[PDB]
């Protein structure tokens, strides 16, 4: 069949390799019930997006920030900076507007996983056809997909989706090493790289403090 | 705010959680295995029911004055007197 | 129906033919027909009042503040009344009980029987004043003496009626809380919110986002 | 899946979930509020 | 036909019925065929507001070389008016007519045949032609057939968007304008390139700085001049 | 078929059986037939008060600036409630409001019902010519031959010249309020420099 994750061993049963990404991993099986697939296909798609904006959204600011262009604050530092450099905008106001904003389009976006299509009923300001969606966790439409490149052709749509979640898979592994970089570190993934790059042979996990709390 | 307002929220977080049971209880009694959704809960539709528990006050009054709140003497199992 | 409250969830069939019905009943209060009834005419009745009563703090605030008028402001309408008022405080009191319970009790009896206080006895000889439409809550007769209620747009009228009724329970209910927590007038709140819309807002005023339930606000701060 | 959430819908799952979120709302709030006696602010 | 890469296929929604069409589209964005005709009618736009910007670009700058195309709007006549804020109404007359004018091509676009006619004098009507080219009063000469010439009007107006982007970045690098830019490169070609003062490896990066300022003060409006994504630059 | 905006779609309900029907609905307001039949009557209502408002401001304006009129023309429109009459602010407004609720009375009963208040209710001689629109009466309202000659163009021209004066009249309250100017200086303003004395620098003047 399909390439699989641990090659020798079959994929995961309730895997069959229609979804985008599918190598059969699911060693726990949390993926059997296939609504509760479709829902986790949905966490998987919105937590991928949102590392890939996410690392992004940290990594250029960082990589300018390293050049000396700008001064742009760390990821770890840069709601601090905004807090002092913006007294007349409180917290608490930044995070009401956040929530409701956020509540409208998650609402939205759960009220069709309960009933797909339910939002293409021009409800929200007359919008029909671009709520409709395309598939779970893929809405497409005018609005979500202005360039059109999941109606021109069926490959490029499976070739895009499997872009899509691969990359957000390493996003996120990739936010989980800014976590863990940072609290080994006490610098910036940019700063870590340029250490690495100065001297990779004495600059290394072994090295920083943390991973290896033993003196050696 | 001693005994008074404590006896008011009291009175009402209780009728929630008794009317909430209630409500479980009489949705168990229509399955085909009702002893079953005692023992295995229904935990969407427990969770359902228990966020209706909020209007307790209106619909237990009307079951008062409608009739349906008690089931009738003639239902109801006794002993020999 | 004029819509629904939450698109995509699947509004409750007895309130399809209500007028001002969105599907709104996640309780399911209304389930019971004549607990249904009972909310349509006390929806009616609290829209009205709050209609009457917004408008009387809002009207006289707006003209307060293009300076037309200079009234006291609602929160301490009731203490300059009082003091210039001829009946003092307590027969004020009684009278208004009085009259309440009577039209109280006759808007409850035509609830209870609809058309039955325009019947031949119900008054002494002025029954023909309250008739009724055959509608709950929608009374008439001498309610209604420009007749629109026989007009094309009755039935806009009616959804006009219940959204405004709605728009101003929020309101008033903004009032009194506004007033709490702020301790000034509603079209000061207004233009405070309005020269500093950021700052000046429900999150700032110290009252409505406790200090001890969130810690996080004396922290996250300049 | 749906056997290991079922068992997890089994009476002394659900109540042991419940009394630990209710058991843990009354030590927050009371963490977060000490010593309330009587219903005044 | 033709292809941006010889050897290569053209994808299967290029067929070559549009002008220039050298089957170029790696990303795929013209699959959909009205995403394909909004997009040809954005291409044609783009192009012509290039053109005239780069001739205007070249012109201004033989014609005056001591003023910057960059900072031209801070020098431009005023014509209009005795006061600093007589721009204001030059922006508003400017919005209304291209209000006016892009309303009447995209209405051409989404309804063809439906802009036609002249609104004050009903006689005046312009024939009937193709969506994105008017003809009739706005092309009373043609030179040639109308295949080969929109061939070229296409080929120059991506040349002229490219030109224009260079224009851009190089005031961006070096401060100065184009023509100069050219004076400067064929003086010392080989320290002048964009690999002459810029050079990334892994060890270290060596950027060139910005010579626009990061603002000016035009009235007391303080205007924002941002070099455009110059931490990215190499 | 004439539109505000040529080439795009026009309401169906909107078939050119209006005066003035241009198809102009962004909003969808009059969609009930009879909701559409109480706004041309507001239409009309509203166009033919402008008119005359605007009749009523222009003449004042050029009579202060000219000096034609008196003190009374001198004072701004505005500030006209300043200037003292015969009688005082109070008996005014009553005697203006006991007229026009004869009048909209009387007009309002034709709305409702065609043809009802047609007669002079104190000489039975004397009554509206029959087939009489809600909108459009006849008789001692028109006491000159001018309903025979395109109907059709006159009402078109009626509802023209009332939106330009309701535009005019929203423009006569709106400059008050900003630049608290009369009407012939706001023109006069624009006409002096209108590359900067315009809405645009005005209001950004005015922040
Ligand atoms: C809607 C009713 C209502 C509300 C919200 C208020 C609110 C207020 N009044 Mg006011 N009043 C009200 C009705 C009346 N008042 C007054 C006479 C005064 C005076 C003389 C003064 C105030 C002042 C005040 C303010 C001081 C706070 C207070 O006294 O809380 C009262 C809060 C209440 C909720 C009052 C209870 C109203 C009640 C619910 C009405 C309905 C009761 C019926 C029996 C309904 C029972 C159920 C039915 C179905 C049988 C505050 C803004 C004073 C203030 O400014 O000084 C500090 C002030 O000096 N009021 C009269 C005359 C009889 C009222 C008539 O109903
Ligand atoms: C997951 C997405 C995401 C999140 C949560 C953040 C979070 C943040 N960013 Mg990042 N960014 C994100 C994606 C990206 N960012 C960037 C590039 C940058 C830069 C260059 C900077 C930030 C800054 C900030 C901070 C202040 C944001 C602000 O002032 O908004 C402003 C929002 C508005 C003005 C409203 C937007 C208009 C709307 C249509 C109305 C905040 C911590 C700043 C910083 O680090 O600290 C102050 C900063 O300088 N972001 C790129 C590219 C992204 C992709
Ligand atoms: C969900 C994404 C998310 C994550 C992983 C973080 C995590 C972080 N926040 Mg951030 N925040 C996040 C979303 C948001 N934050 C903030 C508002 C803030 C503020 C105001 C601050 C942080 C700070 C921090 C950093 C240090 C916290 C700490 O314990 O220091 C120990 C840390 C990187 C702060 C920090 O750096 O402490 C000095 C800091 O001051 N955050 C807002 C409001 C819009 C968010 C919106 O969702
Ligand atoms: C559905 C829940 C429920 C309701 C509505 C009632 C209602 C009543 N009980 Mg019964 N009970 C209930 C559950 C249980 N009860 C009892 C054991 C008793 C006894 C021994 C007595 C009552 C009596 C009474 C009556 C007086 C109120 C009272 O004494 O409360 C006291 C209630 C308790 C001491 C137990 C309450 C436990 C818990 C708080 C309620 C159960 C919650 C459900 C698990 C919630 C599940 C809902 C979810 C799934 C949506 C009233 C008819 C008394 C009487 O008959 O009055 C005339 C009486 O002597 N109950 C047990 C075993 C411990 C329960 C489980
Ligand atoms: C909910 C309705 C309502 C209530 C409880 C009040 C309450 C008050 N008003 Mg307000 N108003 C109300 C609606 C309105 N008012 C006003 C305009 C004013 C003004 C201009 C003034 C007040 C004043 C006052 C205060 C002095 C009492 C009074 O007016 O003398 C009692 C008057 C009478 C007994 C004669 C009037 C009888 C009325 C015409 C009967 C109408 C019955 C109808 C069937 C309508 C019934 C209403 C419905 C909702 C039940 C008192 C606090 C005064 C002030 O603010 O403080 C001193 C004052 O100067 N009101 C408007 C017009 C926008 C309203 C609508
Ligand atoms: C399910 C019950 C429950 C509820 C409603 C809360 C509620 C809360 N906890 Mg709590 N906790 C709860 C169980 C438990 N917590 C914790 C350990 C913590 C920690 C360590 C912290 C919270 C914090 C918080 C707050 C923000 C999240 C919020 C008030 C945070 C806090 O106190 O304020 C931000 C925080 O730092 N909880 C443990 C482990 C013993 C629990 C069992
Ligand atoms: C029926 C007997 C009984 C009653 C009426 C109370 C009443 C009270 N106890 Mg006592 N307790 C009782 C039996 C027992 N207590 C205790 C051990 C304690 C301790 C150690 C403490 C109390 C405290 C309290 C107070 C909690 C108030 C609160 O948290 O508001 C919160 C209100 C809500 C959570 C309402 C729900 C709102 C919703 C979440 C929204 C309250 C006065 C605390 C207090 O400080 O003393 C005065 C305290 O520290 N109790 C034990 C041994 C396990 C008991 C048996
Ligand atoms: C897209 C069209 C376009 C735009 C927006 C501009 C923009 C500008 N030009 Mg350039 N140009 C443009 C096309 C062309 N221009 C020129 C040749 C010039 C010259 C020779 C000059 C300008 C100048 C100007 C400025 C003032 C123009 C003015 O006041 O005219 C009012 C009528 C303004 C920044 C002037 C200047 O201020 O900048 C150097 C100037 O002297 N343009 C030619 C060749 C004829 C074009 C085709
Ligand atoms: C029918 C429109 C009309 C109205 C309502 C008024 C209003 C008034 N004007 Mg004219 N005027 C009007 C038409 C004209 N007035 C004048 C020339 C004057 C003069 C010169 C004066 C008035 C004055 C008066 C007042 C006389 C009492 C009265 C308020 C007098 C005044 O302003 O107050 C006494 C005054 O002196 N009017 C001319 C030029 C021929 C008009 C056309
Ligand atoms: C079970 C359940 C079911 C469902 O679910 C629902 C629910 C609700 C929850 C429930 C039901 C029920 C029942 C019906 C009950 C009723 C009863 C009786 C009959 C009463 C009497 C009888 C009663 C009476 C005697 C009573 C009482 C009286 C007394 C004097 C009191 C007093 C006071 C109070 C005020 C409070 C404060 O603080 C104090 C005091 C001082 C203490």
């Amino acid at each position: 069949d399909r390439q699989v994750w641990f090659p020798g061993n079959a994929p995961a049963p309730h895997l069959d390799g229609s979804l985008p990404g599918d190598f059969g991993f699911d060693p726990l099986s949390l993926g059997s019930d296939p609504q509760l697939l479709k829902w986790f296909q949905q966490a998987e798609l919105v937590h991928g997006r949102t590392a890939m904006t996410a690392v992004a959204g940290i990594l250029f600011p960082a990589v300018a920030t390293k050049a000396g262009v700008v001064n742009i604050p760390q990821w770890y530092d840069a709601g601090s900076v905004w807090v002092q450099n913006n007294p007349n905008f409180p917290f608490a106001a930044l995070l009401f507007i956040q929530i409701i904003l956020t509540g409208w389009v998650e609402t939205k976006r759960w009220l069709d996983f309960k009933n797909p299509g339910s939002q293409a009923d021009g409800s929200f300001l007359g919008v029909t056809d671009d709520f409709k969606g395309v598939a779970n966790g893929y809405p497409g439409g005018k609005l979500f997909d202005p360039f059109g490149l999941s109606r021109g052709s069926e490959g490029q749509l499976q070739k895009y989706q499997e872009n899509e979640i691969k990359n957000g898979r390493l996003a996120m592994v990739a936010f989980l090493g800014f976590i863990a970089q940072h609290a080994a570190t006490g610098k910036g993934p940019i700063d870590n790289l340029a250490d690495h790059l100065a001297n990779p042979t004495a600059v290394t996990f072994a090295t920083n403090g943390v991973s290896l709390p033993f003196v050696h | 705010g001693e005994t008074l307002i404590p006896t008011v929220g009291f009175l009402y977080i209780a009728g929630w959680i008794g009317t909430a049971g209630r409500d479980y209880l009489i949705a168990s009694k229509g399955e085909a295995k009702p002893r079953e959704k005692e023992y295995i809960i229904d935990v969407p539709l427990a969770l359902k029911i228990s966020a209706q528990g909020a209007g307790w006050p209106f619909r237990v009054i009307r079951e008062l004055q409608k009739g349906t709140l008690l089931e009738k003497d003639s239902n109801i199992t006794v002993s020999p007197r | 129906k004029a819509g629904n409250w939450l698109p995509g969830s699947k509004t409750p069939a007895y309130l399809e033919d209500l007028p001002g019905s969105y599907g709104f009943d996640p309780l399911k209060l209304g389930e019971d027909p004549a607990s249904l009834k009972w909310y349509v005419q006390s929806e009616l009745v609290h829209s009205r009042f709050a209609m009457a009563a917004v408008a009387g703090i809002l009207i006289p605030e707006v003209l307060k503040a293009f300076g037309a008028v200079n009234l006291p402001v609602w929160y301490e309408a009731g203490k300059y009344a009082q003091e210039s008022s001829p009946i003092p405080f307590n027969t004020l009191i009684a009278l208004e009980i009085f009259a309440f319970n009577f039209v109280e009790i006759k808007r409850w009896q035509d609830f209870k029987k609809p058309g039955s206080q325009g019947e031949e006895g119900s008054f002494v000889g002025l029954e023909g004043f309250f008739k009724g439409t055959g509608e709950n809550g929608y009374p008439g007769g001498v309610f209604d003496p420009l007749g629109l209620s026989k007009g094309p747009g009755y039935e806009a009228m009616k959804l006009r009626e219940i959204k405004n009724g709605r728009l101003a329970m929020l309101a008033f209910i903004g009032f009194a809380s506004q007033y709490l927590a702020t301790g000034k007038g509603p079209i000061e709140n207004l233009l405070d919110h309005l020269s500093n819309p950021l700052a000046n807002n429900f999150t700032t005023n110290g009252t409505s986002l406790p200090a001890q339930a969130h810690p996080l606000l004396s922290v996250l701060k300049p | 899946m749906k056997n290991f959430t079922t068992y997890l819908s089994t009476a002394p799952v659900v109540a042991l979930i419940w009394f630990t979120f209710t058991a843990g709302l009354l030590i927050e709030i009371n963490r977060f509020f000490p010593d309330p006696l009587v219903f005044s602010f | 036909r033709a292809l941006w890469l010889p050897g290569g296929d053209a994808p299967a929604h290029l067929d070559g019925s549009l002008p220039g069409d050298f089957g170029f589209d790696p990303l795929g964005l013209g699959a959909d065929p009205e995403r394909l005709a909004w997009f040809a009618e954005s291409e044609r736009v783009h192009a012509r507001w290039a053109m005239l910007a780069v001739a205007g670009i070249a012109v201004q700058e033989v014609v005056r070389p001591d003023v910057f195309w960059y900072e031209a709007a801070l020098k431009s006549p005023m014509p209009f008016g005795n006061s600093p804020a007589a721009i204001l109404g030059l922006v508003a007359f400017e919005l209304f007519a291209m209000h006016f004018v892009e309303v009447r091509r995209a209405y051409d676009f989404k309804n063809p045949g439906s802009q036609d006619q002249d609104p004050i004098f009903s006689n005046n009507k312009l024939p009937k032609h193709e969506v994105g080219y008017p003809g009739g009063i706005f092309a009373p000469v043609i030179p040639g057939d109308l295949a080969e010439l929109k061939l070229k009007e296409i080929k120059n107006g991506r040349l002229a968007m490219l030109a224009f982007a260079g224009f851009v970045m190089q005031a961006q690098v070096t401060g100065k304008g184009p023509l100069a830019s050219l004076g400067d490169h064929l003086s010392n070609p080989i320290g002048t390139t964009i690999f002459s003062k810029a050079v990334v490896i892994p060890g270290q990066a060596i950027v060139p700085p910005c010579m626009i300022p990061s603002s000016v003060e035009y009235h007391g409006i303080t205007i924002p001049t941002p070099c455009f994504l110059s931490g990215l630059w190499p | 078929r004439a539109s505000w905006l040529p080439g795009s779609e026009i309401p169906s309900y909107l078939k050119g059986e209006l005066p003035g029907d241009f198809g102009f609905d962004p909003l969808r307001l009059g969609e009930d037939p009879a909701a559409l039949k109480w706004y041309q009557q507001a239409e009309l209502q509203n166009g033919r008060w402008a008119m005359l408002a605007a009749a009523g401001i222009l003449f004042v304006d050029l009579l202060g600036h000219l000096g034609a009129g008196g003190p009374a023309a001198a004072t701004p429109w505005f500030k006209a409630s300043d200037f003292t009459y015969f009688a005082p602010t109070s008996t005014l407004f009553i005697v203006e409001l006991l007229l026009f609720a004869w009048v909209e009375v009387r007009r309002y009963q034709d709305m409702v019902k065609p043809g009802s208040t047609n007669q002079d209710p104190i000489f039975s001689q004397y009554s509206l010519p029959s087939g009489n629109e809600p909108g459009y009466p006849g008789g001692i309202f028109d006491p000159l031959g001018y309903s025979k000659g395109n109907m059709a163009e006159l009402k078109l021209k009626e509802i023209k010249n009332a939106r330009l004066a309701m535009l005019a009249v929203l423009g006569f309250f709106v400059q008050a309020k900003t630049t608290g100017k009369t009407p012939l200086d706001s023109l006069s303003s624009h006409l002096a420099d209108p590359w900067s004395n315009n809405v645009f620098g005005i209001e950004h003047a005015r922040l």
